[PDB]
RNA sequence: CUUGAGUCUCGUAGAGGGGGGUAGAAUUCCAGGUGUAGCGGUGAAAUGCGUAGAGAUCUGGAGGAAUACCGGUGGCGAAGGCGGCCCCCUGGACGAAGACUGACGCUCAGGUGCGAAAGCGUGGGGAGCAAACAGGAUUAGAUACCCUGGUAGUCCACGCCGUAAACGAUGUCGACUUGGAGGUUGUGCCCUUGAGGCGUGGCUUCCGGAGCUAACGCGUUAAGUCGACCGCCUGGGGAGUACGGCCGCAAGGUUAAAACUCAAAUGAAUUGACGGGGGCCCGCACAAGCGGUGGAGCAUGUGGUUUAAUUCGAUGCAACGCGA
């Protein structure tokens, strides 16, 4: 077997428990704005590879058509329903 | 019909339908069900499920009976023996 | 004469046989209650049971069959074959020393006897089963298969049959020729503990040497090496048939051809082919995740419609944004 890809830290902040969070919001190759989607979410709100993966995606993948202004912020309204 | 909570089952487990009585200690039977007949009869009889469901039967037969530990004395092998057997164990008796 | 053969003396093991009773497990109905919607089964129902009390329970009976464990790589028997317990009668085998006889032997055509199962005949017996036969459905139709009953038979006595892949497909008897691994049953020496350690017999299972064999294999229980006598074979089919004889209660058996036809039939082994009795391994093949096509409008291509033509080829994966 062979273990899961490994990731340079979010270079942000220098560490790696949220690289992986954005990588998946992403969609299309444009990592240039999911920071533009999730640091506006969250610099502003203020094995380890199978639940913490599947559980984290299930948060990502309800905003394709919900509707209202943008769900660039709706996402931020659902973290902030999370937590 | 007695209150006794004790008695024996004698599963007369045969191979297409196992028909099992609920006799007391003496020896008279108290309460009756089936297998086949009871629900379902056919070429697809035989089964572990066959073997539960009468089970189940036999028991609701004599739950009114005020019995609670009823041993067993089968006849013969059937298919499912540990189906009936646990379906029975499962109605709160003791052999 | 005594080495073969036998007689004797003493023990051992054994489903060897014939009888005689003997007991349970299971077996069905009745004898009763306990019980009311079931019992039953296949490709599927159904046929047959049952609510008139059906199954099971315990209770006793009835009666027949057969003796689960032991159990076996076991045993005994000429072979067929023999399996609960116990008695009576009985047969054979083997071992230890000794005595006795004194070649009394081996094999045997003919002959005689025994001889699975089915069958037959005569009387019984019949618990289960089970050719036949009887219901249902079959299947392309079903007189399939099946399931449900079921009679002969199966069991006993006597008589007949006299046949089997009655097979180790290996006649009987004797002698000789390396080993290894067992099992069963005696017995000698020494452990005088029970086995024990070492012999020594009989039976028996399996490897394998030489040898033999076409090969497979056999191999001291030979298919080796020999000797005695017997039986048998002579291409396949016709055919173990016809005819005759003998035998049998018909039932059939035994002995046993020919015409005709074919150029093979056959044994053993080799390769590799279905081989619907296997495993193992690898792979965005599956598992996880990501992105999608099948909905629409156009582009192109493919089949189909018409036209003179809609040029031809490509047309599963390996044609269809292909030749172009």
């Amino acid at each position: 077997v062979i273990g899961q890809r490994k990731i340079l830290p979010d270079p942000k902040f220098g560490s790696e428990l949220l690289a992986k969070f954005v990588n998946i919001l992403m969609v299309d190759g444009k990592k240039s704005t999911a920071e533009s989607i999730v640091y506006s979410a969250l610099e502003t709100l203020a094995r380890p590879v199978r639940r913490n993966a599947l559980a984290m995606r299930w948060i990502v993948e309800a905003a394709r058509k919900r509707g209202d202004k943008s769900m660039a912020l709706r996402l931020a309204n659902e973290l902030s329903d999370a937590a | 019909r007695k209150q006794v909570s004790d008695g024996v089952a004698h599963i007369h487990a045969s191979f297409n339908n196992t028909i099992v009585t609920i006799t007391d200690r003496q020896g008279n039977a108290l309460g009756w069900a089936t297998a086949g007949g009871s629900g379902f009869r056919g070429s697809r009889k035989s089964t572990p499920f066959a073997a539960q469901v009468a089970a189940e039967r036999c028991a609701d037969a004599v739950k009114e009976y005020g019995i609670k530990n009823l041993e067993v004395m089968v006849k013969g092998p059937g298919p499912g023996r540990e189906s009936t057997i646990r379906a029975l164990n499962a109605a709160g008796f003791r052999i």
